[PDB]
C-alpha cells in the first residue's frame, strides 16, 4: 500500500535565551501509517520521559503528533530530535537550530 | 468568526499484538478537549480542555459508552474492509473517519461532515445534502448500499442539525475566553547571510490563534509564490501556533522585499520588512 | 457529544 514519510520540525515554544530554561518540540506531521519512533536527543543521548500529544490526523488523513520536553538552551548544548517510520531505512535525525 | 466541532477517530489493525486500538479525539477549532483510547490502562472519555470539566457525570458516561461501542464498531469495520479487498489477516490496516459540523459568527449551521479513509485513501463521504453518499470504489459501494438500506445519512443529518451543533454553540460559550479569542502573530524578519552574493530573510509568526494565516513575500510588490519556502503552521504547545516564509534575496537588495501577514487577531494587516 | 459510529 502507499506510505507517506514525516514532515519534521524541531523547535522551541519560547523565543530561546541561553540559560532560561524553555521546552523543546518535535513536531512530526505528514505521516502514513501512524505508528513512528521519536526521540529527543541532547549531546546526542536520548532524553527520558519525553511527553507526546493525542494521535490525530489532518485534513489529507496523514497523521500527526507533537514530542516535548524542558530544555535550558545553552551556547554549548546540542538538541536533536530523532525519529523511525516505515518509509526511513534509517532514523533521522534533525538538529535543533534557533534560527528556523 | 466561524467554528468547526470535529471528531478525529483512527482505528489500526496490528495482528498478532491484539486487536486494533481505537482513539478518538475531539476538537473546536484547533483546541483539543476530549480524548477517548481504547489502548488506556482504563479506557474513558478524558478531558483535554479546562472549560470541559464542568461538565457533569452524565455527560462523561454517555460519550464513555459510545466510545467504549465504537471500539467493537470498528473492529467489526477492519474485519469487513478486510474481506471488501480480499486481504490477509497478515496485514495492518488503519479506518479513520472525521465527522462534525461548522458554523458562522451567528452560530447558525454551516454545513455538516462525515468521511471515512482506509489506508490513508478516501473510502466513503457524506454529501454536503447531508443525505446521499460518494463512494471511491466497490469495495465502499457496499458500505454505502450497507447504510443506505439502514438510513444512516438520515440519523447523521438528524445530529448534524441537532445536537452536534447545539453542543458546539455550548462549548463556544463555556470556554468563549479563549475559544472566541483570536490572538494576533507576534512578528518580526530575521536576516541570515548565505555568501557573499545572498542572504535569507525569515519572516516570522508566532503565538498566533487560531492557526488560519496568511504569511508570504512579496518582490517589488509581486508575490514570490514559488520562490518562498513556507514551513507548515507549527504548535507551541501553549495552544498557540508559529510559522515562517522565507527568501534567497541577493545582496543589498533587501529593501525590495516585503512580508504579508493577515490573521483574524490583528486589527489590520501587517507589512514588514527587514529593519538592519 | 459524540454519535455512534455505523458499521462498515
Ligand atoms: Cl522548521
Ligand atoms: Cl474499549
Ligand atoms: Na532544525
Amino acid at each position: 500500500m502507499i506510505q507517506r514519510t514525516p514532515k519534521i520540525q524541531v523547535y522551541s515554544r519560547h523565543p530561546a535565551e541561553n540559560g532560561k530554561s524553555n521546552f523543546l518540540n518535535c513536531y512530526v506531521s505528514g505521516f502514513h501509517p501512524s505508528d513512528i519512533e521519536v526521540d529527543l536527543l541532547k549531546n546526542g543521548e536520548r532524553i527520558e520521559k519525553v511527553e507526546h500529544s493525542d494521535l490525530s490526523f489532518s485534513k489529507d488523513w496523514s497523521f500527526y503528533l507533537l514530542y516535548y520536553t524542558e530544555f535550558t538552551p545553552t551556547e554549548k548544548d546540542e538538541y536533536a530530535c530523532r525519529v523511525n517510520h516505515v518509509t526511513l531505512s534509517q532514523p533521522k535525525i534533525v538538529k535543533w537550530d534557533r534560527d528556523m | 468568526g466561524s467554528h468547526s466541532m470535529r471528531y478525529f477517530h483512527t482505528s489500526v489493525s496490528r495482528p498478532g499484538r491484539g486487536e486494533p486500538r481505537f482513539i478518538s479525539v475531539g476538537y473546536v477549532d484547533g483546541t483539543q478537549f476530549v480524548r477517548f483510547d481504547s489502548d488506556a490502562a482504563s479506557p474513558r472519555t478524558e478531558p483535554r480542555a479546562p472549560w470541559i470539566e464542568q461538565e457533569g457525570p452524565e455527560y462523561w458516561d454517555r460519550n464513555t459508552q459510545i466510545s467504549k461501542t465504537n471500539t467493537q464498531t470498528y473492529r467489526e469495520s477492519l474485519r469487513n474492509l478486510r474481506g471488501y479487498y480480499n486481504q490477509s489477516e497478515a496485514g495492518s490496516h488503519t479506518l479513520q473517519r472525521m465527522y462534525g459540523c461548522d458554523v458562522g459568527p451567528d452560530g447558525r449551521l454551516l454545513r455538516g461532515h462525515d468521511q471515512s479513509a482506509y489506508d490513508g485513501k478516501d473510502y466513503i463521504a457524506l454529501n454536503e445534502d447531508l443525505s446521499s453518499w460518494t463512494a471511491a470504489d466497490t469495495a465502499a459501494q457496499i458500505t454505502q448500499r450497507k447504510w443506505e438500506a439502514a438510513r444512516v445519512a438520515e440519523q447523521l443529518r438528524a445530529y448534524l442539525e441537532g445536537t452536534c451543533v447545539e453542543w458546539l454553540r455550548r462549548h463556544l460559550e463555556n470556554g468563549k475566553e479563549t475559544l472566541q479569542r483570536a490572538d494576533p502573530p507576534k512578528t518580526h524578519v530575521t536576516h541570515h547571510p548565505i555568501s557573499d552574493h545572498e542572504a535569507t530573510l525569515r519572516c516570522w509568526a508566532l503565538g498566533f490563534y487560531p492557526a488560519e494565516i496568511t504569511l508570504t513575500w512579496q518582490r517589488d510588490g509581486e508575490d514570490q509564490t514559488q520562490d518562498t519556502e513556507l514551513v507548515e503552521t507549527r504548535p507551541a504547545g501553549d495552544r498557540t501556533f508559529q510559522k515562517w516564509a522565507a527568501v534567497v534575496v541577493p545582496s543589498g537588495e533587501e529593501q525590495r522585499y516585503t512580508c504579508h501577514v493577515q490573521h483574524e487577531g490583528l486589527p489590520k494587516p501587517l507589512t514588514l520588512r527587514w529593519e538592519p | 457529544q459524540e454519535i455512534r459510529t455505523f458499521s462498515f
